[PDB]
């Protein structure tokens, strides 16, 4: 009588080292109290008065930043629940790029307020068949919250108000500087076609001169320096090769045979005037720049001097096909001079030196091209490794812009207007399921709440604001956080606006997430193993 | 196989030389021996280097007449077939030199022959 | 806590959270800035530090002592970041930025502690940090005349300055004259590669000399060198990327004869090949041949044969250097040395420089590209006299770019500190503590001069704050008379994006160590 015995069938059957959690304690309550924790971890970065965070990964690798997406990337997240909501969270930055953080919030709170509604005596399926009553009503609802457009996207000041509120929760002291940044920058592409490519949006880190120094560059940016002697030309003409400057061999075997001495002392005389020969021929047709993507040799580096040939050698074929792109060239295969529509065209290629870096500079002069460059500034690597992330955010809110132009009021007013037509949604609902409508509306104050906790005032006060005035019948009132007092303010005309895409995705994944957690009743988890990664992930 | 097994001490390298009739092995004496694969005979053992020989090479251009053999006495030491005589030395080495390679010749500093 | 059966994140992951972390992150950015305290000013001191494989690094370089210091505080390293990002873009005080950066924080943690909302303290840096960047600009003393004669004294007293602060500040004015001659002498880009820097073991620093031309060490000659004479007075230079061996044709070459008479024919071939290069190279015209890749045994005897110089294996930024002085071109063929491509020197000879065997170009009349011979007793005195020149030549080579000076000695920041108190002084007052904090931060960098020279730092801040609100701009510390002294007239000048970069670095620093809350430090992988 002093042992308590494994109960006869699963539990003796279990491996040594899995885990098997049956029920609701068990099973429902941890994963809450670990989705919750989880929240709580990302809330202190919500907002323009977010805090960045230090973390560290398991290779001692810097990364201070207010981003959830890559805050919840550089943690060793174990919990599978918190898994999930990770999961949910990348998910809404690949789809739209920006709410992350919104995604973590919400899905907490949905699951602590399922976890209160499991308490006083609801089953999860009427839990769950509310938060999905309670998600589609407020789809439903969203598209009347729509305040304005963007009625226009070739514009320069209107684009960069609108970019203004995506990069403000980060970077909260100078946006209006990046804002401007990044409208040039996004202006220059999207051409005529409705088509926006983010990756056509190229960001280059040099360090030194602090982030107010920080330009937009008509063109590509190389950390490299020319391989030749000329390292100026002021009207390229530049012909792009995907094959090394050399001669090109036999892919079988090479083998000289020499046979005589006359072959002998011939061959590599003839060698170097067929290398002559192709340079001579490339340069006659008046490209005075050459990029190649493989090794130079000697012979054709002298000779290409000889002509006045600007030779970049460029690595990464992807920097290749970018160059190609902004250029207008065509990578040729061989070593062949260029046919005039092969060849592209820069208004000037030149060797410089921006703080310590040697650049070669890819210059336009129209305000246009098919790729744009946003050189950066600063201090330290890792602030322009958040401006670079704050530029992201950026370009996907305005590629989110060109594929939904309508927009939501920011600073929580959509929230709340939303929880208080959920509230009065399911008050009209009979039945068990109006109790989860309510809680699904009452998670939309954890927004709102959030904002003034980092903000630094006191969270009920301005709820409570709100509430007030949204039923006074104003619609875009939300959170001032200029101010040391609960204080609040219309946001049309501040101009703090939020993309209904992200609202919409944000809001259904959250739902998503919150009820696929809820539907998990038995957890058995194998021993965790010592395997080197697996083999999917090399 | 030679299988001769001809040696008083053990072999630290058993280098075959690049002619396909002889052979060339160093005991742990620190002296090198040739030794015919036909006949059986040693042709001449070398002298020198008192310390144990770790590395063995032939000249890489067939030319079965010269080698360069290093050991414990932290030496590059260059011998000739024809004579018999250590033609060349060098003394940058200081710790037990391993393996040698041939290009002039790396061994672990890469020495030139034309100059010393 | 709770046990949490199953938790959230892995085991061993430390987290510190709250004001605590924030004052700890402080601290550490003071502990960084103690350990480069006392090398600021003309009586500073050299750190030296010792690594694992037993090396010693002597520097009065505040980037350098940084980076050879191994520091893993998540805070800390931003003052390494940043003395880093300020030696990159102006190549001089990197002391000076992480002094300020250290003082701001240590002058906000009070305010910190009592739970100030760090982004007030942030918008304050920011707002301050403008105000003293455009003061600088404004205040920043300019000539527009263009007179070469006063250009070369303001690059001179500039150089003098960043070099009063090194073991080389008893000979200062002949290393910034030094300093000077040779980055006037740069084309357009003032490329750091066009200046060769040569560090030969015994002499003093009065011995280090400046050559208007190319200097290399000998590159292990081979036999038959020693019957090449060693000084022409005219001679032609052939610049030349080529292989003079006796040498296969090709890797993959392969020959195949039945005949003796087509063996012998292939010898006679590759010997003729061999004397056709040579023949053509002598042909040319030139005396002095230098190759980037091996010349053989019977190159050079050929050469030594017709009173020739011949030397391979030479390094390759030694032969751009060559190109840029002599006016030459490299050519990896000798079928076509013409004229052109041929260099051109007044005087070429090989002499002997502390035990060591140099060649010398010097008469170059054109050059664009010079070649620093540095003097001294042990390799890290020359390192560290070359450390010394580099901040001189980055300095001469701002100034360059922009004459825009300001007087040194912490004159130009008293100046800023009292303009940014009077800001202060006539606003609402949450931001003008703090501002006034940025202000009193602001005076570190006299306070440790005074302090590394001996000095008494209270009463010469307390003077120097007297004359500059009286009327004074240029007055700062005067090292040598124990008292203080318009630095302007003493000549202590400061290019103005010097100081312009210091505060933008420090002040960024400050408000990214500020605005973090949070460290999350993951459990080690792989420690092996
Ligand atoms: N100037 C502002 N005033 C008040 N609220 C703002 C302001 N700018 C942005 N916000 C709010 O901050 C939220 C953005 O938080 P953020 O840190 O971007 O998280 P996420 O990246 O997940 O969207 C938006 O919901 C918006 O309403
Ligand atoms: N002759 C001088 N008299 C007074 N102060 C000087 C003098 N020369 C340099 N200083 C001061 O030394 C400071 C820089 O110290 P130094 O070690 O030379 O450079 P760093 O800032 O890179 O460490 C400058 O702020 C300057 O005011
Ligand atoms: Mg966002
Ligand atoms: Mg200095």
């Amino acid at each position: 009588a002093l042992h308590v015995p494994k109960a006869p069938g699963f539990a003796q059957m279990l491996k040594e080292g899995a885990k098997h959690f049956s029920g609701l304690e068990e099973a429902v309550y941890r994963n809450i109290q670990a989705c919750k924790e989880l929240a709580q971890t990302t809330r202190t970065a919500y907002g323009p008065n977010g805090m960045n965070k230090m973390v560290i990964n398991h290779l001692e690798k810097l990364f201070v930043t207010n981003d959830a997406a890559t805050i919840l990337r550089e943690l060793e997240v174990q919990h599978p629940a918190a898994k999930m909501i990770v999961m949910a969270s990348h998910m809404q930055e690949q789809e739209v790029g920006d709410g992350t953080n919104f995604v973590l919030v919400f899905a907490g709170a949905l699951l602590e307020l399922a976890e209160e509604l499991l308490r006083i005596g609801l089953s999860v399926s009427e839990v769950i068949e509310g938060y999905e009553i309670a998600c589609r009503k407020a789809h439903e609802i969203l598209p009347n919250l729509v305040c304005c457009s963007a009625k226009n996207l070739r514009d320069i000041d209107e684009v960069s108000s609108l970019l203004r509120t995506s990069i403000m929760s980060k970077q909260y002291g100078n946006e209006v500087f990046l804002a401007k940044l990044i409208a040039q920058a996004c202006v220059s592409i999207f051409p005529d076609s409705g088509h926006f490519n983010v990756d056509n949006i190229r960001v280059c880190k040099i360090l030194g001169s602090g982030i107010s120094s920080s330009s937009v560059l008509h063109g590509m940016v190389f950390k490299k320096e020319t391989e030749g002697d000329v390292t100026s030309v002021k009207d390229a003409k530049i012909a792009v090769y995907s094959c090394p400057f050399d001669g090109m061999i036999t892919e079988t075997k090479g083998t000289v045979l020499i046979k005589t001495a006359e072959e002998l002392m011939n061959f590599s005389k003839g060698e170097e005037n067929l290398m002559d020969a192709q340079v001579k021929a490339i340069a006659d047709t008046g490209a005075n720049v050459v990029v190649t993507g493989g090794k130079v040799a000697d012979m054709a580096l002298h000779y290409a001097n000889k002509y006045n040939i600007m030779l970049v050698r460029l690595n990464s074929k992807w920097d290749l096909r970018r160059l190609c792109k902004t250029v207008g060239a065509t990578a040729l295969p061989r070593l062949t001079p260029p046919v005039l529509e092969e060849m592209g065209h820069c208004d000037s290629v030149y060797l410089s030196e921006v703080g310590d870096t040697q650049v070669v500079v890819f210059k336009h002069e129209k305000e246009d091209g098919a790729i744009s460059t946003i050189v950066l500034r600063g201090s330290t690597d890792n602030l322009m490794d958040d401006i670079e992330r704050a530029v992201d955010d950026g370009v996907n809110t305005f590629k989110v812009l060109t594929r939904d132009k309508r927009l939501v009021p920011g600073g929580g007013a959509t929230e709340i207007e939303l929880a208080k037509q959920i509230t009065s949604y399911g008050e009209t609902c009979p039945g068990l399921e109006q109790y989860a409508i309510k809680k699904f509306a009452e998670a939309f104050e954890a927004i709102p709440r959030a904002l003034a906790e980092n903000s630094g005032v006191k969270a009920n006060e301005v709820i409570s604001k709100l509430y007030a005035v949204h039923q006074e019948g104003n619609k875009n009132v939300g959170l001032d956080i200029e101010a040391e007092v609960p204080a609040v303010k219309d946001m049309l005309e501040a101009g703090i606006l939020d993309t209904y895409l992200g609202k919409y995705w944000a809001i259904k994944l959250a739902t998503n997430a919150a009820v696929t957690v809820l539907r998990v009743d038995q957890i058995i988890m194998a021993k965790p193993a010592g395997g080197p990664k697996p083999p999917s992930g090399k | 196989k030679k299988s001769v097994a001809m040696h008083t001490n053990y072999l630290s390298a058993c280098s075959f030389t690049n002619s396909d009739m002889q052979i060339l092995t160093a005991s742990g004496d620190g002296t090198c021996a040739l030794w015919d694969v036909e006949s059986g005979q040693l042709l001449q053992s070398f002298h020198g280097h008192g310390a144990d020989v770790l590395c063995l090479d032939l000249a890489p251009s067939e030319t079965g007449n010269t080698f360069v053999s290093g050991g414990c006495d932290k030496k590059a030491m260059v011998w000739d077939m024809r004579s018999g005589q250590c033609v060349q030395a060098f003394e940058t080495h200081e710790s037990d030199i391993n393996s040698v390679r041939y290009y002039a010749f790396a061994s672990g500093r890469l020495y030139d022959l034309r100059a010393d | 806590m709770m046990p949490t059966p199953v938790i959230l994140l892995k085991e061993g992951t430390d987290s510190s959270q709250g004001i605590p972390q924030l004052v700890s992150n402080i601290s550490a950015c003071q502990v960084i800035a103690e350990a480069v305290r006392t090398t600021l000013g003309p009586r500073g001191m050299d750190k030296l530090i010792v690594d694992g494989r037993g090396k010693a690094t002597i520097s009065n370089d505040g980037a350098t002592i940084l980076k050879l210091l191994d520091v893993v505080h998540p805070a800390a390293k931003t003052l390494v970041d940043i003395a880093k990002s300020q030696d990159a873009e102006v190549g001089d005080g990197t002391t000076s930025v992480t002094l300020l950066a250290a003082e701001f924080l240590k002058q906000v943690k009070p305010y910190v502690e009592e739970g100030l909302h760090p982004q007030i303290i942030i918008r304050a840096f920011r707002t301050a940090t403008q105000l003293a960047v455009n003061k600088i600009k404004e205040i920043a003393v300019t000539v527009k005349k263009a007179d070469k004669v006063e250009q070369r004294k303001l690059l001179e007293k500039c150089a003098m300055t960043a070099l009063s602060s090194k073991l080389i500040s008893q000979q200062k004015a002949f290393f910034a004259k030094m300093v000077v001659d040779a980055v006037m002498m740069l084309d357009d880009l003032l490329q750091l590669k066009m200046i060769g820097i040569k560090k030969v073991q015994g002499g003093a620093l009065e011995d280090s000399q400046l050559v208007a031309g190319v200097a290399f060490k000998k590159t292990f000659s081979y036999a038959g060198f020693e019957m090449q004479p060693k000084k022409y007075h005219n001679p032609k230079i052939a610049l030349l990327n080529v292989e003079l061996e006796l040498k296969a044709e090709k890797d993959n070459a392969e020959i195949r004869v039945h005949t003796v008479e087509d063996y012998q024919a292939i010898v006679d071939a590759e010997w003729n090949i061999l004397y056709d290069k040579l023949e053509k190279i002598h042909h040319s015209g030139a005396k002095v041949v230098l190759s980037k890749l091996p010349i053989g045994d019977v190159a050079t005897q050929y050469f030594a044969d017709r009173d020739m110089f011949c030397a391979g294996r030479v390094p390759e930024e030694d032969l751009k250097r060559t190109m840029m002085a002599c006016g030459g071109s490299i050519q990896t063929s000798v079928n076509a040395l013409s004229a052109d491509v041929l260099g051109r020197c007044q005087v070429f000879e090989e002499t002997q420089i502390g035990g060591e065997r140099y060649n010398f170009f010097t008469g170059c009349p054109k050059a664009k590209t010079c070649t620093f011979i540095l003097r001294g007793g042990a390799e890290q005195f020359m390192e560290e006299t070359e450390r010394s020149l580099h901040d001189a030549i980055m300095i001469v080579r701002r100034a360059i770019k922009n004459d825009s000076v300001v007087a040194g000695g912490g004159a130009i920041e008293m100046e800023l500190s009292k303009y940014l108190r009077d800001y202060s002084r006539t606003i609402p007052g949450k931001q003008q503590l703090l501002i006034g904090a940025y202000a009193k931060a602001l005076e570190i960098i006299p306070r440790q001069l005074c302090d590394n020279a001996g000095f008494d730092a209270t009463n010469i801040l307390n003077k120097l704050r007297a004359r500059h609100a009286q009327g004074g701009t240029w007055y700062g510390v005067d090292i040598n008379n124990e008292d203080i002294a318009d630095n302007f007239e003493a000549f202590v000048w400061e290019p103005a994006m010097v100081r312009i970069n210091a505060l933008t670095a420090a002040s960024e620093a400050a408000c990214l160590i500020v605005s973090v809350d949070e460290t999350i430090k993951n459990p080690r992988s792989t420690v092996d």
